[PDB]
């Protein structure tokens, strides 16, 4: 509303003006998918050789298509939050620090939305997921996970 | 210290006659980098020239007749060790410790 | 030369030009570490020897930061067993439940600075699963068991520089990045087998001495 | 309490019937069990065959995935520093009072007191030459009172009861029952 | 014979037979490792004297049970995932890669896992 | 006369995510620390010339002596009506053989009075002999005499030192660091001499050493202050 184009002020409200590539969005989309992609982005493009993102970014890819189906769990939202605060700081390059920003952007603002889509899956799927995706029948069978729904959005490809 | 007190120890008189200690402290391992076990002095005996292990025919099993072959003594200092071993009247031999020569290191180096 | 600091109020007297961890070695504090070792040269990549410094917002390499004067180095802030705990809980998000049957077992820095500086609870259950390699084949010493590499390239320094074979290096990006030689050939040097003291965990292991004992026993 | 209870409110077989009655008329306490167990109650559900599927116990803090920090709870590496007190150290205190009653000056007059006390100072020329104020109040207590070994239970007292009370054997018997107060 | 008999083999060469009690199990013939003591030369030893040789135990190997499996074959992944199928009650979980044109074993149970298109090779 | 209830089948409880508060377990001897402190210092002043040193753990008291100091100290600690340990429980030794005198004598009494435990430590060499506190302490004769026994401490003023645990004629003592935990021989029935005779140790399976693969990490940190605040010398503050 009363944003203004600076480098520091639109710092003040967590985000800045790096590139200037100003998006502008509307509520028709699902944002949880949009900031999907950037994590799947951004874990395709590390380099990989400082430990919190050569893995951090996966660990955040493999949960934001969790994420983006509403396979998780409520206090899972904030799980993932304390891992992106693992991964800044401790990384070479910056670019650990820019997988991690939009992780929390989805969390710091658009919380209840995520919420709403665990919520979805319960009633959708009728069964409740525990940790990490399980449903309380999926298990092993002769080398493959069967009785559960595999979230294949790993680009397929 | 200057006393015979292994004369009051009732140990065998074959660890003064017969058998050979070792001060030592102990090296670092290759496979790992931790420096824990390398800060205290130990003391060890010699193996026997026979009769240290021989395979039990029966099971297979490791006899031996070394009562002293699962003996390890710990100290934290290097002089309590040989006072230690003076006392006792032991036929020790004293291993130097190896030590690290400094090489200072640089991330610059890889290009200068 | 020497530049006086004080690590964790212990003062340390070391060359000028010297890295922070060696420092802190002379000054008796421990800093965990991976891929630091005292022959190779120096890759900052591991990051699990961070530490705190105290005109900085940002943690500091200890491996790679070379040492100043009258600095003042932080090594048991909250804030650092925090690093600590995060680091330890990415390298074990991949690696396998492989340690009963893992030749490395009970001599393994992974297992000891783990137990030592990480957390005692994990919390990955993802459905997806841990990441897989292929075990590549270099010769008939080297027993390679990819899936539990930690990425810290001890075996490429150390072949590269000290025993000048170039045919071991990083193919790959990212979470595809692959240790190992690209096309299938062996490692062809008198000192290769000096990466399986080097390699901290049991991605490089003897191949005579596979499974026939453990460290305990010996 | 424990007063009698009836025997068919016991876990033990009884007897039925016409027997109830012979078992009631010649038995110096008629509720006094048997002793042998409930066929049909003791162990019924074998602990091989039961019913409970056991799920692991976690409480919060220390199980969560989130706000579970090891180094919060991580106690064992917080443990008490062993820490001896010589005579230097206490004379030290003595003379130049404690951390939270400060008797040093400023410093480096302060400092010049400290490094006075960082080298040998037996405590037996310390008490010798010290106001004796500062023995009744620093190292005894409550105006020059000993200082009696102190209590590892402080709520450890002991009140006599009596038979209607503690149940147990009368007066005449020479054993007397302690309850908590 | 006694040359099958005291060398370790991957496969052996004669069927086996379960009353020769010669045998290094019922169900194989040779032995299965390279220090593992021959059951012949294990068995000419005093103390068998006046024993009952048919009667001592003799489990029946298990390297030949697990080649007995059919190899698992995975489709459209590459990597396969075992726990023993017991769950609570296998081993760990570990991950297998099948990038290789080859049945990858588990590490633990011996199970041998390929890839659906690699079948015809492997079959070969 | 009702029927009995079937036990398994009654209600349980229902609970939802258990809640358990995390605290140092340290803390709650707080109020211990001091006080032993206070009445660790009272001993020290009220006899200087024997007590060398004293420190408290939690809630145990020790206080360290010299061996020519220790009857007085254990008389003192008996009669002194603010400290009357009448009892005690236990007399053993530890050996640490990097020390001068590698064995540490030490006491524990017991307060039934004031419900309070202190423990006495008194070193002694191998040659050097020790106090006996059996004229005071009349339950210390049999652990004076299985100390003797296992570390083959000199016990002067005892009335009856002999071995307690060990078999007659046994020679060393068993529990100094130096003595092998399978000992030195072993007994046999031998039929020519028609009596059971004692052969020296052979051990049919080694006795297999795992201790070497301990730990090369150091484990434990350097731990915490838990010092009362009040026995701390104050830092002298600067100045203006
Ligand atoms: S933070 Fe940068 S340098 Fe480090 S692994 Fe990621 S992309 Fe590579
Ligand atoms: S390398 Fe270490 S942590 Fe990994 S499986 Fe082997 S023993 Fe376990
Ligand atoms: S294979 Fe071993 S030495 Fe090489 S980078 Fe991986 S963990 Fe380090
Ligand atoms: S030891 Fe410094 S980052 Fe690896
Ligand atoms: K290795
Ligand atoms: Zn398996």
């Amino acid at each position: 509303e009363d944003v203004l184009m600076d480098f520091d002020a639109l710092k003040d409200v967590g985000s800045g003006l790096g590139t200037a590539a100003v998006i502008v969005l509307n509520k028709q989309t699902d944002i949880i998918r949009a900031i999907q992609r950037f994590s799947a982005f951004y874990k395709h493009e590390s380099c990989g050789q400082c430990t919190p993102c050569r893995e951090g970014t996966t660990y955040l890819q493999r949960m934001m298509d969790r994420f983006v189906t509403g396979q998780a769990k409520e206090k899972e939202i904030d799980l993932i939050y304390e891992l992106s605060k693992e991964i800044e700081g401790h990384t070479i390059c910056a670019l650990g620090d820019a997988a991690a920003w939009p992780v929390q952007g989805l969390i710091k603002s658009f919380r209840p939305e995520m919420v709403e889509r665990i919520k979805q899956y319960e009633a959708k799927l009728g069964e409740s997921v525990s940790y990490g995706g399980w449903t309380s029948k999926g298990k092993v069978l002769d080398g493959k996970v069967v009785s559960n729904p595999i979230p294949h959005d790993a680009h397929h490809h | 210290t200057d006393l015979a007190k292994e004369l009051v120890s009732g140990a065998p008189k074959e660890l003064i006659t017969e058998r050979v200690a070792r001060i030592y402290q102990e090296a670092k391992a290759a496979t790992q980098s931790g420096q824990h076990n390398t800060e205290t002095w130990k003391i060890d005996w010699d193996i026997l020239n026979k009769g240290n292990r021989w395979e039990n025919d029966l099971m297979g099993y490791q006899s031996s007749s070394d009562y002293m072959q699962g003996t390890i003594l710990k100290f934290d200092t290097r002089e309590g060790a040989i006072r230690f071993a003076k006392g006792q009247g032991w036929d020790y031999y004293i291993q130097e410790p190896k030590v690290r020569r400094f090489v200072k290191k640089d991330y610059s180096a890889n290009f200068y | 030369k020497e530049v006086e600091l004080t690590v964790d109020g212990v003062k340390v007297s070391i060359e000028a030009g010297s890295s922070i961890i060696q420092a802190a070695e002379k000054a008796g504090v421990t800093i965990p570490r991976y891929c630091y070792h005292e022959k190779l040269a120096v890759a900052g990549n591991c990051r699990m020897c961070l530490v705190e410094i105290e005109r900085s917002p940002k943690l500091a390499a200890s491996c790679a930061m070379p040492v100043q004067n009258g600095m003042s180095v932080l090594t048991n802030t909250p804030k650092i067993k925090k690093a600590r705990e995060g680091v330890t809980e990415m390298l074990l998000e991949n690696h396998p439940l492989d340690c009963p049957v893992c030749d490395q077992g009970g001599e393994c820095d992974l297992q000891e600075q783990s137990l030592r500086y990480g957390s005692d609870r994990g919390r990955f259950h993802e459905i997806v699963g841990k990441r897989a390699v292929e075990n590549k084949a270099i010769g008939p010493l080297i027993k390679t068991s990819m899936n539990r590499c930690i990425h810290c390239t001890r075996c490429v320094r150390f072949l590269n520089d000290v025993a000048g074979a170039p045919e071991f290096g990083t193919a790959g990006r990212g979470n595809d990045m692959q240790i190992g030689t690209y096309v299938e050939r062996n490692v062809n040097s008198e000192l290769s087998a000096n990466v399986i003291d080097l390699c901290p965990v049991g991605a490089l292991t003897s191949k005579p001495y596979a499974f026939r004992a453990r460290p305990w026993e010996l | 309490s424990g007063g009698p209870v009836p025997v068919f409110k016991k876990y033990t077989t009884g007897s039925k019937g016409i027997w109830e009655k012979i078992r009631q008329l010649l038995t110096l306490v008629p509720n006094r069990s048997t002793g042998n167990p409930l066929v049909k109650n003791y162990r019924v559900p074998p602990p091989g065959s039961q019913t409970l599927k056991y799920k692991d116990p976690v409480t919060i803090p220390a199980g969560d995935i989130v706000k579970n920090q090891y180094y919060d709870r991580d106690h064992r590496r917080n443990y008490p520093r062993l820490v001896a007190f010589d005579q230097t150290k206490v004379s030290g205190l003595l003379t130049l009072g404690s951390a939270q009653n400060p008797r040093i000056s400023v410093g480096e007059k302060g400092q010049k007191e400290l490094a006075v006390f960082d080298q040998s100072v037996s405590l037996s020329s310390t008490l010798a030459t010290i106001d004796p104020k500062v023995v009744k109040s620093e190292l005894l207590a409550e105006g020059g009172s000993p200082v009696v070994a102190p209590s590892l239970n402080k709520k450890m007292k002991f009140r006599l009861t009596e038979e209607s009370e503690h149940g147990m054997y009368p007066e005449d018997y020479p054993i007397r029952i302690f309850a908590q107060n | 014979s006694t040359k099958e008999l005291t060398t370790a083999r991957i496969k052996d060469i004669s069927k086996p037979d379960e009353n020769n009690l010669q045998q290094q199990a019922p169900n194989r013939i040779s032995p299965w490792s390279k220090s593992q003591k021959p059951r012949a030369e294990a068995q000419d030893n005093v103390r068998f004297a006046v024993k009952d040789l048919a009667k001592q135990p003799r489990p029946y190997a298990a390297i030949d049970l697990i080649y007995k499996q059919p190899i698992r074959y995975i489709e459209h992944d590459n990597v396969a995932v075992c726990d023993g199928n017991g769950g609570a009650q296998g081993h760990p979980k570990v991950y297998i890669n099948l990038d290789q044109n080859k049945a990858i074993p588990c590490g633990y149970c011996g199970l041998r896992f390929a890839q659906a298109a690699f079948k015809e090779d492997i079959e070969s | 006369e009702e029927p009995l209830p079937v036990l398994r089948d009654l209600p349980r409880p229902e609970y939802g995510e258990l809640h358990a508060p995390v605290y140092n377990p340290a803390e709650k001897y707080k109020e211990q620390i001091e006080e032993l402190h206070k009445f660790g210092r009272y001993i020290m002043g009220c006899l200087p010339k024997f007590v060398q040193q004293f420190s408290v753990w939690k809630d145990e008291l020790v206080i360290y002596v010299a061996p020519s100091a220790l009857t007085q100290v254990a008389t003192f600690l008996k009669d002194h009506t603010s400290a009357q340990f009448k009892a005690c429980m236990d007399v053993t030794a530890a050996d640490y053989p990097t020390r001068t005198n590698r064995f540490d004598v030490v006491y524990n009494l017991l307060s039934v009075r004031h419900n309070s435990r202190i423990r006495i430590k008194t070193y002694a060499s191998e040659v050097s002999p020790v106090p006996s506190v059996v004229p005071l302490f009349q339950g210390a004769n049999w652990f004076e005499r299985e100390t003797y026994d296992l570390f083959g401490i000199f016990f002067e003023g005892h009335p009856d030192l002999r071995r307690i645990m060990t078999d007659y004629g046994f020679q060393g003592h068993p529990l100094r660091k130096d003595f092998p935990t399978t000992g030195y021989t072993e007994v046999r029935y031998d039929a020519e001499k028609r009596r059971v005779v004692y052969e020296p140790l052979e051990l049919t399976q080694a006795w297999r050493n795992f201790t070497v693969g301990s730990s090369v990490w150091e484990q434990v940190g350097d731990g915490k202050d838990f010092t009362p605040e009040s026995f701390k010398l104050p830092t002298p503050a600067p100045d203006p």
